């Protein structure tokens, strides 16, 4: 059966080649006969193309023997509460040369703070993929009227990057040895971290002995909290879904039960400050 | 909306590959502890009387070998993520790519760990015989 990871999400009727397709799903079914693919010279593999694939559907269940777990138990959260970062991203919709996936336009923190970045996606070419702006529009709804200016108001990818990297050992140099990021019904957020996460084995900071806890590209080196000047990715974050332990409503309904000090100007950090409120009434009271 | 590229199978696989700071490490150590190795390739039906070569324009194999669409037995295509050449292209993309039979289970694997002789064509190992 399908996934919905790696969907391709182009207007294109047919495609692909058999030598430039991924997977055999992905193949024109003119080269598909008794469950395999064949091999007709006559016709060209596409030399031109850009087909955005959709990063929606990531699954983090992979355990192997060095690399930590993104996701953790309550438990664990509970000891590491001053590490916690509520988190959500408001996206946009693919548009013209595409439709089907999402793509992060406002991310929001529990630091009052919110980024947006400009609609980019990874488009398949003949050559490798490209990571690129592609067109996008506002989620229909009038409930949604207030990304429309957003969707002019930044910011490239690698600058959104380094501020996130910033704006986190700026909060946590002095609270924690990591990120514990704080959803509601992850997915969406998890397919953003693809956008400025990086993952590995444990690694110490260069400059240190303190647990490595972002990563530069420019240099394939890593640092702590407090050394992370001008780095780009954070490396083997860690996270938590609130949604996880049995809510019935949305992220607001089920905020309001507990606390009524939080209003909602519905922005993003808005969003991710009522995902750890609630975190902590849950996980603390009785 | 859209058309789906892949089964669930390789969802754990893919996801972990593909926010890796060394992708190919990743999946190594991914099979290493037991992983299922990324399936759903383009295998191709083909006569299996051809030159053996490893990467060519057109399927060749022997009865000993697998022809494959190149892209499908890369790690870097399959997971959508940078590939390690500086100008960033993929040596499989747009070829044919035969396979030991031996090892035809785990192809994309097969093609992080072998190399080719500039010589004559072949796979060191599988088998070039020019020293
Ligand atoms: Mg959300
Ligand atoms: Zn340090
Ligand atoms: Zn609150
Ligand atoms: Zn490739
Ligand atoms: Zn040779």
């Amino acid at each position: 059966n399908v996934t919905g990871l790696f969907k391709d999400c182009s207007k294109v009727i047919t495609g692909l080649h058999p030598t430039q397709a991924p997977t055999h799903l992905s193949v024109d079914t003119k080269f598909k006969t008794e469950g395999l693919c064949v091999d007709i010279p006559g016709i060209p593999k596409d030399m031109t193309y850009r087909r955005l694939i959709s990063m929606m559907g990531f699954k983090m269940n992979y355990q192997v023997n060095g690399y930590p777990n993104m996701f953790i138990t309550r438990e664990e959260a509970i000891r590491h509460v001053r590490a916690w970062i509520g988190f959500d991203v408001e996206g946009c919709h693919a548009t013209r040369e595409a439709v089907g996936t999402n793509l992060p336009l406002q991310l929001g923190f529990s630091t009052g703070v919110n980024l947006v970045a400009v609609p980019t996606g990874y488009v398949d070419t003949p050559n490798n993929t490209d990571f690129s702006r592609v067109s996008a529009k506002p989620p229909p709804g009038d409930q949604f009227k207030h990304l429309i200016p957003l969707m002019y108001k930044g910011l490239p990818w690698n600058v959104v990057r380094i501020k996130i990297v910033q704006m986190l050992s700026d909060t946590l140099k002095n609270l924690s040895d990591r990120v514990v990021f704080v959803l509601w019904a992850h997915g969406f957020e998890l397919t953003s971290m693809k956008y400025f996460v990086k993952i590995g084995p444990e690694r110490t900071c260069c400059l240190c002995d303190r647990r490595a806890t972002c990563f530069s590209t420019a240099s394939d080196t890593y640092a702590c909290w407090h050394h992370s000047i001008g780095f780009d990715y954070v490396y083997n974050p860690f996270m938590i879904d609130v949604q996880q332990w049995g809510f019935t409503g949305n992220l607001q309904s089920n905020h309001d039960l507990y606390c009524q000090v939080h209003g909602n100007a519905h922005v993003a950090s808005c969003d991710a400050i009522m995902t750890r409120c609630l975190a902590v009434h849950e996980c603390f009271v009785k | 909306a859209g058309n789906a590229t892949e089964v669930p199978a390789n969802s754990t696989v893919l996801s972990f590959c593909a926010f890796a700071v060394d992708a190919a490490k990743a999946y190594k150590d991914y099979l290493a502890s037991g992983g299922q190795p990324i399936t759903n390739c383009v295998k191709m039906l083909c006569t299996h009387t051809g030159t053996g070569q490893a990467i060519t324009v057109t399927p060749e194999a022997n009865m000993d070998q697998e022809s494959f669409g190149g892209a499908s037995c890369c790690l870097y295509c399959r997971c959508h993520i940078d590939h390690p050449n500086p100008k960033g292209f993929c040596d499989l993309k747009g070829k044919y790519v035969q396979i030991p039979t031996t090892c035809a289970n785990d192809p994309v694997g097969f093609t992080l760990k072998n190399t080719v002789c500039t010589v004559c064509g072949m796979w060191k190992g599988y088998g070039c015989s020019c020293d």
